């Protein structure tokens, strides 16, 4: 993820002031999650949804 | 008879119980200047407290006491 | 359009919430003890 760039898809958080902003380390969750999830597939086991 | 400078007093007292639910307990409890705990930090909150006392008495008449001690 | 913030900085108080909630428990607490501790001592005066 370059510096000074929001990826198109992010996570944001909640600052006091209550505005919500991007983050960049939820962000990278996120996106580790979705390659992960590219790569190897995801399990939903014993989800009710 | 009415020599009541010859008499006094002795009784046991049932034993009280009282459990300690709020502050304001506590705040009532630590009023009564004859509620002494030794441990002053002690938390009393939610805790249960028996109380054993004897009342050593003396008379000024039928119906006034001239003294009363509670330990 | 013309967006009117006519709030006095309240927005400039953290977690408005809970500091609220706090002001009112410590004026209840106060009042409550306070009255509690009133009647007892008047109870233990009029025993005695």
């Amino acid at each position: 993820i370059p510096r000074e760039t929001i990826p198109f898809l992010h996570l944001r958080k909640k600052t006091p002031a209550g505005d919500w902003k991007y983050d960049r380390q939820l962000s990278s969750l996120f996106l580790d999650g979705l390659e992960k999830a590219a790569f190897n597939g995801v399990t939903f086991k014993d989800k009710y949804v | 008879y009415t020599d009541f400078e010859n008499t006094f007093q002795k009784t046991v007292e049932p034993v009280y119980q009282m459990h300690i639910k709020t502050s304001k307990d506590i705040a009532v409890l630590r009023s009564k200047e004859w509620f002494q705990l030794d441990d002053e930090d002690f938390d009393l909150l939610n805790k249960t407290l028996t109380f054993e006392t004897e009342t050593e008495v003396t008379f000024k008449n039928a119906n006034i006491f001239s003294s009363v001690k509670c330990f | 359009p013309v967006m009117a913030d006519l709030n006095g900085g309240l927005q400039f108080v953290p977690e408005l919430k809970e500091f609220t909630a706090k002001l009112r428990k410590e004026l209840v607490e106060t009042s409550e003890v306070r009255k509690a501790v009133s009647i007892e001592t008047a109870l233990e005066h009029k025993v005695v």
